[PDB]
């Protein structure tokens, strides 16, 4: 099997990084983000990017699951902005909202123009990149319902 | 508006509802005639499987025979979900390098045939990915007819480095029922390869040290299970429990002179640039019926590790509904605003025809 006139011949094209980036911009949680240095804040809640209150960020609530845009000045240009996309997994997430935060981190990173480099953080093994966004993580017992109807 | 999802597998249809945590439909992908030379459908034809030959529409992911297909999902739609296709954006999902052709032809018929208000087709290990929590990984997909390796970096499958193997479980099914006719039990139609797939599916398991194991089973019984055939007779299998699934890691068990599966994952991690595969050793997900042996994970760990670097951290993810992986992969995305987004529509089917299915769907 080879690539050619397969249907992966169209992976890793332009046209591919226009549609991504096209689907992109109809999240309106994105509208606005990465525009300054800082942390911000999604959960997913029933398959939908909701965001925390800056109040409570740091705060994660061990059966959901969080997109955490980390926007920083490069060490190359200190008025340009850089990032790191971190998608935080509750211990007790289901897989609805794991898979959510997956897809929807890449999203943000087509919105961002490819530039975030993303980093799985799973409650329990969360990277020293993600613990020194809050130096104060703390986790909370409890979660959203799972957008998921179960099949008996 | 709900979303139907249908994976349509070489062995077996799951299809559902985008936002169900499961297919509702699960069924042989089988049209059925009569054995004595009009058809069934799935279960119908399994129903019926003492008077009929059962074939396989699809054959190594591809589809083979597009009117037995079209049979197929007519019967998803009305007999099975009990639907009206028109109603419904309907994501299809395919193995990675299979020809244009194919997808170009599932477009048209969902359009022009069933009708359907959009669709989108799926790599579907890209959906077993997502259905893991992970952008970054390696997905060894295994099913009835395919076997596929797919690493994918931060959502981006890495094309190059994606290998394919025309073996998977409908050759281990057929293996098995080789060797145990050399044991002493003749199965040969296509109704006594129905037992031999349950079989393999009920006791069959992968060696940690085949070379072992085989020593093992030629001193004692301890490795023997007895199975009842639907006539009351109960057969013992022995070193064929592992003997079959052994294939997947040594093909030339069915003179095939391929790589084995552990074999063909460390070969397309190391086809990725270098500083990358320390992320995709670490993240080797299963999906799809035939990495559902017992061992086969530990198996691969103890493969993987032989081949890789000294320092180099190997885990194998198993989920343990990944015989359902692809599916829920579809379910979530396609519960996705944004990801429908991306769908063809019927008018714009109308306006650019098939071709438009490479430009729309990665
Ligand atoms: N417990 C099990 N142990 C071993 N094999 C199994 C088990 N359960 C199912 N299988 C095999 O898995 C295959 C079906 O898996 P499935 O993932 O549904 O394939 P598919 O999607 O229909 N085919 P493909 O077109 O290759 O993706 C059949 O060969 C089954 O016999
Ligand atoms: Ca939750
Ligand atoms: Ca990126
Ligand atoms: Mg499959």
């Amino acid at each position: 099997y080879n690539i050619a006139d397969s249907n992966i011949a169209n992976l890793g094209t332009e046209l591919e990084k226009k549609v991504k980036l096209e689907a992109s911009q109809h999240e309106d949680a994105w509208k606005g983000a990465g525009k300054q240095v800082g942390v911000e804040i999604w959960r997913i809640q029933q398959f939908k990017v909701v965001p925390v209150p800056k109040k409570h960020h740091g705060s994660f609530y061990t059966g959901d699951s969080y997109i955490v845009l980390s926007t920083y000045h490069p060490k190359t240009n200190p008025d340009k902005l850089a990032y790191d996309v971190h998608f935080w997994l509750g211990a007790f997430t289901t897989q609805d909202e794991a898979g959510t935060a997956a897809y929807k981190t890449v999203e943000l990173d087509d919105y961002l123009g490819g530039l975030p480099v993303q980093y799985r953080e799973v409650q329990g093994y969360e990277s020293e990149r993600f613990l020194s966004l809050f130096p104060g993580l703390r986790i909370l017992d409890g979660g959203v319902e799972t957008g998921f109807h179960h099949v008996e | 508006t709900t979303a139907l999802v249908c994976d349509n597998g070489s062995g077996l249809v799951k299809a559902g509802f985008a936002g169900d945590d499961a297919p509702r439909a699960v069924f042989p992908s089988i049209v059925g005639r009569p054995r004595h030379q009009d058809s069934y459908v799935g279960d119908e034809a399994q129903s019926k499987r003492g008077i009929l030959t059962l074939k396989y529409p699809i054959e190594h992911g591809i589809i083979t025979n597009w009117d037995d297909m079209e049979k197929i999902w007519h019967h998803t739609f009305y007999n099975e979900l009990r639907v009206a296709p028109e109603e419904h954006p309907t994501l299809l999902t395919e193995a990675a390098l299979n020809p244009k052709a194919n997808r170009e032809k599932m477009t048209q018929i969902m359009f022009e045939t069933f009708n359907v208000p959009a669709m989108y087709v799926a790599i579907q290990a890209v959906l077993s990915l997502y259905a893991s929590g992970r952008t970054t990984g390696i997905v060894l997909d295994s099913g009835d007819g395919v076997t596929h390796n797919v690493p994918i970096y931060e959502g981006y499958a890495l094309p190059h480095a994606i290998m394919r193997l025309d073996l998977a479980g409908r050759d281990l099914t057929d293996y098995l029922m080789k060797i145990l006719t050399e044991r002493g039990y003749s199965f040969v139609t296509t109704a006594e390869r129905e037992i031999v797939r349950d079989i393999k599916e009920k006791l069959c398991y992968v060696a940690l040290d085949f070379e072992n194991e085989m020593a093992t089973a030629a001193s004692s019984s301890s490795l023997e299970k007895s199975y009842e055939l639907p006539d009351g007779q109960v057969i013992t299998i022995g070193n064929e429990r592992f003997r079959c699934p052994e294939t997947l890691f040594q093909p030339s068990f069915i003179g095939m002179e391929s790589a084995g599966i552990h074999e063909t994952t460390y070969n397309s991690i190391m086809k990725c640039d270098i500083d990358i595969r320390k992320d995709l050793y670490a993240n080797n997900v299963l999906s799809g019926g035939t990495t559902m042996y017992p061992g086969i994970a530990d198996r691969m760990q103890k493969e993987i590790t032989a081949l890789a670097p000294s320092t180099m951290k190997i885990k194998i993810i198993a989920p343990p509904e990944r015989k359902y992986s692809v599916w829920i992969g579809g379910s979530i995305l396609a519960s996705l605003s944004t990801f429908q987004q991306m769908w063809i529509s019927k008018q714009e089917y109308d306006e650019a025809g098939p071709s438009i299915v490479h430009r729309k769907c990665f």
